């Protein structure tokens, strides 16, 4: 029912607003963990596998060294990730359990996710049929749905941030690039293959970016490969903006008919951009054996569930170089960081 | 082919933000 959803993402607003007018801070200290193993890396740093002593529950802590994010020109960036993963809730967004800081580093401890990066079950199976892709897609619809609602912008999609539960479902990660946006912005950031044309022409934009990510993601996840891609960043974004795209034999009908609606250079004629928003890809052809409600719900059998030994099992991550974590003397950038 | 294409390009693996 239209009445349901209005009435859940009210709700939601309330809720979202409440959390994000008064932020959690300091909810747990560095030695209440048992530090196990690097998990995947960003632009802001690491993610390790963390066991909480007391409890020997197993986290997902995102490790940011202060110093370095001053360096990096991060500080907004940082502050703001902290306070979107604080303030939202929604069944397909990763959870932070904890947050807190010390001398050299910001500390985000969140449910470790332990099923892996779909990046990596999609370059090891090397495409996903369309009913896989489809259940994906789904969720991240009914994710932008809701961030949208919140006038956030996620502007960082891509396999790599969507990571698989032991249910099957997706939790996105990473919210560096996020912002609170209700009417247009201008930063030139994301991922080249995944950004909108209009970002790559300097445009001022909008939400309208998400819907074109989701293209190039629901493309990614039914090809095996992005819709543009080249040697150098420059390349692929001439042909991003070109607004020419082909598509492999093996796509349905219904498949290319969205994604020439997402992939759509002109803001006025991109799907999720028009009058009726969200609902003309949910009532999209492709999605038609999409029950929207079940996938919420997660009462829809996911096509693939990961395989999980037990507590902090890892071998859906693939390994990384492993660093000390230092604690300084000196309190660093203190002053930059109070909010946090 | 087009997946061909892919893997010369180089960029098959996880990619980095701007
Ligand atoms: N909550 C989490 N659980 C497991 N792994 C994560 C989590 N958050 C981030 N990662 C890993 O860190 C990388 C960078 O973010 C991700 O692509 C993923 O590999
Ligand atoms: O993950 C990759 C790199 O290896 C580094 O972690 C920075 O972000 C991405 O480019």
């Amino acid at each position: 029912e239209q009445e349901s959803v209005k009435e859940f993402l009210a709700k939601a607003k309330e809720e979202f607003l409440k959390k994000w007018e008064s932020p959690s801070q300091n909810t747990a200290q560095l030695d209440h963990f048992d530090r196990i193993k690097t998990l995947g890396t960003g632009s802001f740093g690491r993610v390790m596998l963390v066991k909480h002593k007391e409890t020997g529950n197993h986290y997902a802590m995102k490790i940011l060294d202060k110093q370095k994010v001053v360096k990096l020109k991060q500080i907004e960036h940082t502050l703001n990730e902290k306070r979107i993963l604080q303030a939202v809730n929604f069944p397909f967004l990763v959870k932070l359990e904890f947050s807190f800081k010390d001398n050299s580093n910001l500390y985000m401890v969140m449910e470790y996710v332990p099923g892996g990066e779909m990046f990596s079950h999609l370059r090891r199976i090397g495409r996903f049929s369309e009913p896989h892709a489809r259940f994906y897609a789904a969720q991240i619809v009914l994710t932008f749905e809701y961030l949208h609602s919140l006038d956030l912008i996620y502007r960082d999609l891509k396999p790599e941030n969507l990571l698989i539960d032991q249910q099957g479902y997706i939790q996105v990660t990473d919210f560096g690039f996020a912002k609170r946006v209700k009417g247009r912005t201008w930063t030139l950031c994301g991922t080249p293959e995944y950004l909108a044309p209009e970002i790559i022409l300097s445009k001022g934009y909008n939400k309208a970016v998400d819907w074109w990510a989701l293209g190039v993601l629901i493309y990614e996840m039914a090809a095996g490969y992005p819709p543009f891609f080249a040697d150098q960043p420059i390349q692929i974004y001439e042909k991003i903006v070109s607004g020419k795209v082909r598509f492999p034999s093996h796509f349905s009908s219904d498949l290319k008919d969205l994604l020439r609606n997402l992939l759509q250079v002109d803001l006025t004629k991109r799907f999720g951009n028009l009058k009726n928003g969200v609902n003309d890809i949910k009532n999209h052809k492709w999605f038609a054996t999409t029950d929207w409600i079940a996938i919420y719900q997660r009462k829809v059998e996911a096509p693939f569930i990961p395989k999980f030994k037990g507590p902090g099992d890892t071998s859906n991550f693939d390994d990384y170089e492993e660093e000390e974590i230092r604690v300084s003397i000196n309190e660093k950038c203190g002053k930059e960081f109070t909010e946090f | 082919t087009t997946y061909a294409d892919f893997i010369a390009s180089g960029r098959t693996g996880r990619r980095s933000a701007i």
